[PDB]
RNA sequence: UCGGAGUACAAAAAACCCUCCGAGUGAUUUUAAUCUAGACAAACCAGUCAAAAUAAUCACUUAUUGAUCCAAAAU
């Protein structure tokens, strides 16, 4: 009983009449390539990609953007082009090259990324730690504004936060300092949001941070709703993920429901959902930049429940499910003898009348 | 007692990042009919075209997660002859920075044979070891 | 089961306690000539004692 | 005394481990390129 | 496997002929 | 040709394998192994 | 463990020190055994590991020695993470 | 199997049993997996395991094991020392 | 020799899928190869059947020179199985509250 | 007695004084370890895989082999 292919049958296209007139990938590589190609398509029978939580496949994105900066194609080509023509053209270049000496200006390297491109891979970076799905749900931002946060180490020093990466408490103890470029018409909220970690409520976030019409650059003249409280991860897991947002908004808005009291420690206090207060001033605030941090439990944090809260301190473990052993058998066939002790109940002689 | 003492009993960490991170999470073992070793939370993957070196950071998901790439204006217009060592060498250097950025210090590379030997990805290498990333991807826990 | 014994004031602990009085409450069997050697203690009601 | 004479057996016989160790790995070392040689020479 | 639409995928050496 | 049986003998202790060699003798029998005792690579030496 | 006479001030800081971990926000050291059902082995059980923790702590002899088989994800992390704090401004 | 002794009218063991099985309190029969001490060298270092292991004998055997054995090696044991008295109940067993 | 689990088959870490004399099915996601060519559960879970893209390892060389001679348009298929885990990980839970 | 193909066309199994091929071992070096979840197979006996936990290849590769007891050996 044979069946019908359902559209294409794979490699069907080629000839077998005439093989040795065919072109051949005499190349490990080429092949590689053309496989993966093959790889990356929609075949119609079941594939990897089809079981395997592709997540969701295709989606179509609910887009909350800052509208795309607009410039000129053939300009830029033809600048592009002729900065090159100089470039190549330079022999001292090209001596730097053969013999194998040059270096890159990484910093001026990390303007342009933050320049061109350099959004998207925010963009997909969020993507990856999944700040969309926590925070937006549905949606997709391109972060158009560089974003770039900090904490004083030491008098002389700076812990950076780069989205994704890693920072201890023993740094977030202290306000961050911020620096984005605006003129002042601008009103601006920035926000900062614990996205996991949240005890009793699964679905919902803390705000630690939350600042409110601020003009510029001006860090400090901006209105805080929420003064700032330290990150606090659990002992035992490991790893929230504490992001930085920054929404454009054109008329002042001002929101006493979402007030809190000046110290602010009571952890019900901050409950919050990035979703729902973004429903409400939506039509205002447009979501702009974005930076975030991975920590981790670490030992000041200790303080904080105990300082702070009014807490005892939680700590947590991780769980592997007990092996999976059969229904015992009342004569186990060709069993070591140890099979016994699979079934234990615990391990002590229990003399059940004596 | 206090009304946020409230804890309750099993903790939702809901970021995938996490156990990665912990090394507790799942690799995928397998294939090993086939090639490269899919086992990785993350990977380094080096596309060399005649033209541009572009070389990736990977997710078993597909996903490219960081990459450098010799298209993208920033480092093409920094130095000259795409196809160079020097390039190579470049862009490795562009990812390494980029990667503890990222944050991410492992990921697993997978070379050919022959191209193991080649200088362009010997110095490739270099880049990303004095970038402070390391390969070879730290152990699973309880496998 | 020792517990259980004085308990029921079968042994009495007031008197010295050997094998003999232990047998005499029928709390526990022993025959010689089986190789038994006589009887053995374990903890089982240790924190009941 | 027993027990004495097994671990002074270990002592000794560790002492001896890397001597014995590298004196065959040279041996066998010296072997593969004295069959190497006889064959290059016995090619030629 | 003949019963389905799919049999025939991995086949291949009328792909290379090496006889 | 004949395959035999010999015993190999570790350096410290007691400690024994147990297996053959080829009659034409390519390769002759010395090996680095592993002993139980003080849980070490020695080298194993042929024995009878 | 501040109101603990029984062993000296050395002795009694020095256990906050490594075990801070499981003390509690009232002073309280606090020491855990399990496993067998006869709690007087759990009573033996936990005054040894508190005679292990007086040892240890009592021994300034007490190197601390630590394994790179756990941490070199730590270590590594940790200059990774050292690299970025490495930028230097004034802040605040 | 002698089921009537002649002097005593009593029923008779095999002692051939007894030297190679041992039986449990619960009623399970084990023994030695065959050929363990036979060709060695001959042998993959993972079937050697599976030789040198104890196992379980099931019912069949074990009835049939009963019948050739007498009441006194299923009586209950309680010896010093015992390797195998950790084993002889049987723990969880819902059936 | 033969297909020991199919298709939607829930398994645990071990159970044998399938064994065979050459290779006809090949281990894909979470499915392990014994030396005797079998395929068999390396996490708890689905069986799923697919096939995919043969990319053998060039430490291979008949596989190699497969590839080698093929036309430029086409590509090698062969069918794999996998296990797709069902239990997570793991869980999180609060041991002591201090 | 053991193994490959047909007989047995697609999971398994399957006889014949049925059709055809083989095995009673070579060749090496890299000496291929302890310990244990879960399995295949199976009347029994034997046979096979194998994660975590601690420190073998090539010859179509599949076959290259015998249980108790009894003897000789030492650990
Ligand atoms: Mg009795
Ligand atoms: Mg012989
Ligand atoms: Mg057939
Ligand atoms: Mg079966
Ligand atoms: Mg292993």
């Amino acid at each position: 009983r044979r069946a019908a292919p359902l559209g294409p049958m794979p490699n069907e296209d080629i000839d077998v009449s005439d093989l040795e007139r065919l072109k051949k990938y005499r190349s490990f590589d080429r092949y590689r390539r053309r496989a993966e190609q093959e790889a990356r398509k929609p075949h119609w029978w079941r594939t990897y990609r089809e079981h395997f939580g592709e997540e969701s496949g295709p989606k179509d994105r609910v887009d909350i953007g800052l509208p795309p900066p607009k410039v000129s194609r053939t300009q830029q080509l033809l600048e592009r082009k002729q900065a090159l023509r100089e470039l190549r053209a330079n022999v001292e270049e090209e001596r730097a090259a053969r013999l194998q000496t040059a270096r890159i200006p990484l910093e001026a390297v990390r303007a342009e990324w933050e320049r061109t491109c350099g959004p998207y891979h925010k963009q997909r970076l969020a993507e990856y730690c999944g700040l969309y799905r926590d925070l937006f749900h549905g949606a997709t931002f391109v972060p158009r504004v560089p974003l770039h946060v900090a904490y004083a180490v030491g008098e002389d020093d700076l812990m950076p936060v780069y989205h994704g990466n890693e920072v201890t408490p023993t740094e977030a103890a202290q306000a961050p300092e911020v620096t984005y470029e605006a003129d002042e018409g601008s009103l601006w909220t920035l926000l900062l949001t614990n996205l996991d970690g949240h005890l009793l409520e699964p679905d919902a976030e803390y705000v630690h941070w939350l600042v409110t019409n601020i003009p510029g650059n001006r860090v400090t003249e901006g209105q805080e709703t929420c003064p700032y409280l330290p990150p606090f991860p659990a002992r035992g897991s490991g790893f929230h993920r504490f992001a930085f947002l920054l929404f454009k908004q054109d008329k002042r808005i001002d929101f006493s429901g979402d007030t809190r009291p000046s110290p602010c420690y009571q952890l019900a206090q901050r409950t919050f959902h990035t979703f729902d207060f973004y429903k409400k001033h939506q039509d205002a605030m447009t979501p702009a930049g974005l930076a975030f941090f991975q920590c981790r439990w670490d030992d000041s944090v200790t303080r904080v429940f105990h300082q702070l809260l009014d807490m005892r301190e939680p700590v947590f473990e991780f769980v592997r499910p007990p092996p999976y052993h059969p229904k015992q058998k009342r004569f186990p066939h060709r069993q070591p003898l140890r099979y016994l002790d699979r079934y234990r109940d615990s391990h002590e002689p229990t003399y059940g009348i004596y | 007692p206090v009304e946020n003492e409230a804890v309750a009993p099993e903790f939702t960490n809901r970021n995938p990042r996490n156990l990665e991170l912990l090394a507790v999470a799942r690799k995928e073992r397998g294939w090993g009919t086939v090639w490269p070793s899919r086992e990785f939370w993350h990977r380094l993957r080096v596309i060399r075209t005649q033209h541009h070196i572009e070389a990736l950071v990977e997710h078993r998901n597909g996903q490219v997660v960081v990459s450098a790439s010799t298209r993208e204006w920033a480092i093409k217009k920094h130095l000259y002859s795409t196809r160079n060592v020097v390039a190579c060498e470049s862009v490795g250097r562009v990812l390494a920075e980029r990667c503890l950025e990222a944050g991410i210090n492992f990921m697993v590379y997978h070379p050919t044979p022959w191209e193991a030997a080649s200088d362009s990805i010997k110095r490739l290498q270099h880049a990303m070891t004095e970038g402070g990333v390391v390969l070879r991807e730290p152990r699973r826990i309880y496998e | 089961r020792l517990q259980y014994l004085i308990d029921l004031g079968r042994v009495d602990p007031t008197q010295p306690i050997d094998l003999t009085q232990l047998v005499n409450g029928r709390g526990v069997t022993i025959q010689p000539s089986k190789r038994d050697y006589g009887v053995q203690l374990v903890e089982e009601g240790a924190d009941t004692f | 005394q027993k027990r004495q004479a097994r671990e002074q057996l270990i002592e000794e016989c560790m002492a001896k481990m890397p001597q014995m160790i590298e004196n065959w790995r040279q041996q066998q070392q010296e072997r593969r390129x004295x069959x190497x040689x006889x064959x290059x020479x016995x090619x030629x | 496997y003949r019963s389905k639409p799919t049999h025939g995928i991995g086949r291949y050496k009328h792909l290379v002929k090496a006889q | 040709s004949k395959t035999i049986l010999v015993k190999m003998m570790s350096q410290a202790g007691t400690g024994f394998s147990f297996n053959t060699k080829r009659s034409r003798l390519r390769e002759k029998l010395t090996l680095l192994h592993y002993d139980p005792v003080v849980k070490k690579k020695v080298l194993f030496v042929e024995q009878k | 463990l501040a109101s603990a006479d029984w062993i000296a001030e050395p002795v009694r800081l020095k256990l906050a020190v490594k075990h801070k971990n499981r003390i509690n926000r009232s002073g309280e050291l606090i020491l855990t055994s399990e496993c067998s059902r006869y709690q007087f082995r759990n009573l033996a059980d936990c005054l040894q590991k508190l005679r292990d923790m007086i040892a240890e702590a009592s021994q300034p002899x007490x190197x601390x020695x630590x394994x790179x088989x756990x941490l070199r994800r730590s270590r590594i992390e940790n200059m990774n993470r050292e690299r970025l704090r490495k930028k230097r401004i004034s802040s605040a | 199997v002698t089921y009537f002794s002649s002097r005593k009218g009593k029923r008779k063991t095999v002692k051939a049993v007894i030297y190679r099985f041992l039986r449990l309190h619960s009623g399970l029969w084990l023994r030695r997996k065959a050929g363990y001490k036979k060709k060695l060298w001959k042998k993959t270092a993972a079937r050697k395991r599976r030789l040198r292991e104890f196992v379980f004998c099931n019912k069949t055997q074990s009835k049939l094991l009963d019948k050739m054995t007498t009441s006194f090696w299923k009586r209950r044991n309680w010896y010093a020392d015992d390797p195998y008295q950790k084993y002889q109940d049987r723990t969880n067993l819902k059936v | 020799f033969g297909i020991k689990k199919m298709e939607g088959h829930y398994v645990h870490a071990g159970n044998i899928l399938a064994t065979q004399r050459h290779f006809r099915w090949h281990p894909g996601a979470h499915v392990g190869l014994g030396k005797n060519k079998c395929l068999y559960a390396l996490e708890e879970g689905v069986v799923r059947y697919t096939k995919e893209v043969y990319v053998p390892n060039p430490s291979n060389s008949e596989a190699v020179d497969l590839v080698t001679r093929l036309p430029q348009g086409a590509v090698l298929y062969k069918t794999f199985v996998h296990v797709v885990p069902a239990k997570p990980e793991g869980t999180f839970k609060l041991v002591a509250m201090l």
